[PDB]
């Protein structure tokens, strides 16, 4: 009967939704509710527990986007009780997403912004480093080490092709395949792919990620082109 | 000077033709490559034999 | 079992059960502990094992010989008629199994294999002996 | 205004008769069906090329294949299976090549790079390849994934509401639907590949440093036949580029 | 604990005095204050009375029983504690107010990420159109399947 006699199964359920958002970046979805935020920290707080998280995610109210500092032992038991909070299968869930998930909020509160917000801040401080270097450096760095670098296999590489043919088993498939909407359920496949392109980098990390990327889909249109001549 | 090398081609008794571009900047890269490659040798050869004959 | 016998050698792929149950009985008291095979057994069957029925795994065999002063558990060495372990115990005590050490030793392990995934650990335990 | 109209007469222009239609709704059923055959034609060559991966002993399911790092023997093949099938969509003529290529598996963030997860070196004496299992496993993240969405729709009483009226190893969906994934990526991978291939390594710093202009180099270079980009729309908000 | 209350008291004063004189929002003020409010109110007992009809409202409109004139007098005793000053008296009603502000301001949309677009034409007749040859060509097929 106290006010702790909540809907604790929304409130986890809610926090889970909003991490999974932020953090994994899963897929789409309609997260827009500054409310139910609120639901979230209380859940947190309910708990000594995850409210050790707490203690460091307060730190977003002084708003100046400080690299935070470690303290190894209780940072490691940080990331343990945050990956077992949210009951994920271990998927490498590490301290870059803990301090992407700490800009997020360092980017929330920074709003005293209450009509609609059109911002997507893909942009993070956190990059270890002074400022933002170009990538041509890297194009150097990497492609040096790379030719340092020597072969990890053999190829027979002689004539190959595979082929199978058993046209009842194909279309024994085809039918098992029938009702997906890939349709629609691949566009989320690209925008997985388009987040880890900027994933890519927490690292002097590239401003110039819209336009070419854009100009990726006008070649389907460049496409349309070539076939009109 | 940037020289979109142009060219032609032509079947004899003129029934039609065809043309073709090219650039010289990979050719010129390339050469460039092999000239300090083997002036590098040329100097390296050059200090070997003098630390060879001390 | 039949899939046993395959991996075995199948001299006869018409032998009686009975024959391996045997021959591995020939070993239980020198090793004084159960087979895998008989677990399996009282493991899969319905309800008379582990009984996927319920999943009721809690019907572990006590096993016991003549003369002996101690008995066979699916789990180890037990004194006589006991409820397979007592709660006061000399305890698996946190600063062994700590989570901590764990997590440090089993990365240790993981760079020394240089193995990126599948590697899992869990502390022994123990019951009424040790 | 396309209100087509039609007369019909006897002879000696006893009785003269007439009716009018439009293409409207003709139009509809040529689209329907258009896109209909088509996207089937796509389905089935997804699952022509993931049945042919099926032979190689498959002993683990696809994932587990990256999560695993001590080995490459099984990456590298999956790989060059998957550039053949690509070539041979280009080339209705099942070939071989240069008969030696090799691979490399970074496995570093410092050895990764930005944006494109495969690299080739065109000719270091022969081609070789590299690529970012690491990067490839962040795509295998796949707790992203889910199916219960709703689609983008306009004017549909003119567009749409046309179309409201019609309609062991027995592995289930998402997995492939990942499949995809690798298949649009090496596709990318291979347009740079196919490039320099045929042309500069000027031309492969650019392409490069942006992608961008190659639509030039590939007019009249396309097989005029088009590849895996129907869905026309995209793209995001762009003018909140707020430099 | 860590909890400031000094600073957790001064903010959501300030806060509570600025919005409620507005009877209204706050637009100077940072979204976090929002959530420090909130904290207040599950630390203090003394608002916790008052806490439970604001959790009430976080879902949209809802509108609240009666309470007796104990319920009502307290509940004017803690506003006026919380916002001890000279200034005004205080009216039951405009809790009310109070109240139409705080649904929407928590009902506010919060942000975005980026989300791609997809559904439309891809083409039309302004395409290349079939044509009689190549169905001819096609329709051989039966003169090969004959049988």
């Amino acid at each position: 009967p106290s006010e702790e006699l909540i809907n604790m199964r929304r409130y986890r359920n809610a926090a889970r939704k909003l991490i999974h958002h932020y953090s994994l970046n899963s897929t789409s979805s309609t997260e827009y509710k500054i409310s139910d935020v609120v639901m979230t920290m209380i859940f947190l707080l309910r708990s000594e527990k995850y409210h050790s998280l707490f203690k460091l995610l307060e730190t977003t109210f002084d708003d100046y986007t400080c690299r935070p500092q470690m303290t190894q032992v209780q940072t490691d038991t940080l990331l343990d009780a945050v990956r077992s909070l949210l009951e994920m299968p271990s998927t490498t869930i590490d301290l870059t997403t803990v301090d992407i998930m700490r800009s997020s909020f360092a980017r929330c509160f920074n709003s005293p912004i209450m009509r609609y917000a059109k911002i997507v801040l893909l942009q993070n401080v956190a990059l270890q480093r002074d400022k933002r270097t170009t990538l041509e450096e890297l194009l150097i760095e990497r492609g040096e080490k790379i030719q340092m670098l020597q072969p990890q296999q053999y190829i027979n590489s002689g004539t190959e092709i595979p082929f199978c043919d058993d046209a009842e088993f194909l279309n024994r498939l085809l039918k098992h395949i029938d009702p997906y909407p890939l349709s629609r359920m691949y566009y989320n496949a690209a925008n997985t792919m388009f987040y880890t392109t900027m994933e890519n980098y927490a690292v002097s990390n590239c401003k110039f990620n819209i336009e070419d990327y854009n100009n990726i889909f006008k070649v389907m249109e460049n496409i349309r082109k070539h076939s009109n001549k | 000077k940037c020289n979109k090398v142009r060219t032609v081609t032509e079947i004899v008794n003129s029934d039609e033709k065809i043309q073709k571009t090219y650039e010289l900047a990979e050719f010129d890269l390339k050469n460039l490559s092999s000239l300090e490659s083997y002036e590098t040798l040329k100097i390296k050869l050059a200090l070997s034999k003098y630390m060879a004959m001390l | 079992i039949k899939q046993a016998q395959s991996l075995l050698g199948i001299p006869d792929y018409s032998q009686t059960v009975v024959d391996f149950v045997k021959m591995f009985q020939k070993i239980i008291f020198p090793y004084q502990l159960v087979p895998n095979v008989i677990i399996k057994l009282n493991n899969f069957d319905q309800m008379v094992s582990s009984a996927p029925n319920k999943a009721e795994p809690y019907k572990k065999i006590r096993l016991f010989c003549k003369n002996d002063s101690i008995a066979i558990s699916s789990s180890g060495i037990v004194p006589i008629n006991m409820p397979d372990f007592s709660p006061p115990n000399t305890f698996d005590y946190s600063d062994y199994a700590n989570r901590t050490n764990i997590n440090f030793v089993t990365q240790r392990v993981l760079t020394d294999g240089g193995f990126s995934s599948g590697i899992t650990v869990t502390p022994v335990k123990y019951n009424y002996y040790l | 205004c396309n209100k087509v109209r039609t007369v019909t007469e006897i002879v000696n222009s006893d009785e003269k008769i007439q009716k009018t239609y439009e293409l409207a709704e003709f139009d509809l059923k040529n689209l329907s069906s258009l896109e209909s055959y088509e996207t089937l034609k796509i389905k089935l060559a997804l699952s022509k090329y993931m049945a042919m991966l099926s032979t190689l002993e498959m002993t683990q399911p696809l994932l587990e294949i990256f999560r695993n790092k001590a080995d490459t023997r099984q990456i590298a093949a999956v790989v060059f299976s998957t550039l053949a099938f690509i070539h041979n969509r280009f080339h209705p003529l099942v070939t071989n090549f240069t008969n030696k290529m090799e691979f490399v598996v970074t496995e570093t963030n410092d050895t990764s790079i930005p944006g494109e997860p495969i690299l080739f070196t065109e000719n270091e004496g022969v081609l070789l390849c590299s690529v970012d299992r690491p990067s490839i496993v962040k795509m295998l993240s796949r707790e992203f994934d889910t199916e219960a969405l709703v689609n983008f729709e306009n004017d549909n009483c003119n567009v749409r509401i046309a179309k409201t009226f019609g309609a062991d190893f027995s592995i289930t969906e998402v997995e492939a639907t990942q499949y995809l994934t690798l298949l649009l990526t090496v596709e990318h991978a291979y347009l740079h590949y196919y490039i320099f291939k045929n042309y500069g390594v000027f031309e492969y710093c650019k392409s490069l440093t942006d992608h961008s202009l190659f639509t030039n180099k590939l007019r009249s270079t396309m097989s005029t036949k088009t590849s895996n980009l129907l869905l026309s729309k995209f793209k995001f908000t762009i003018e909140d580029f707020d430099k």
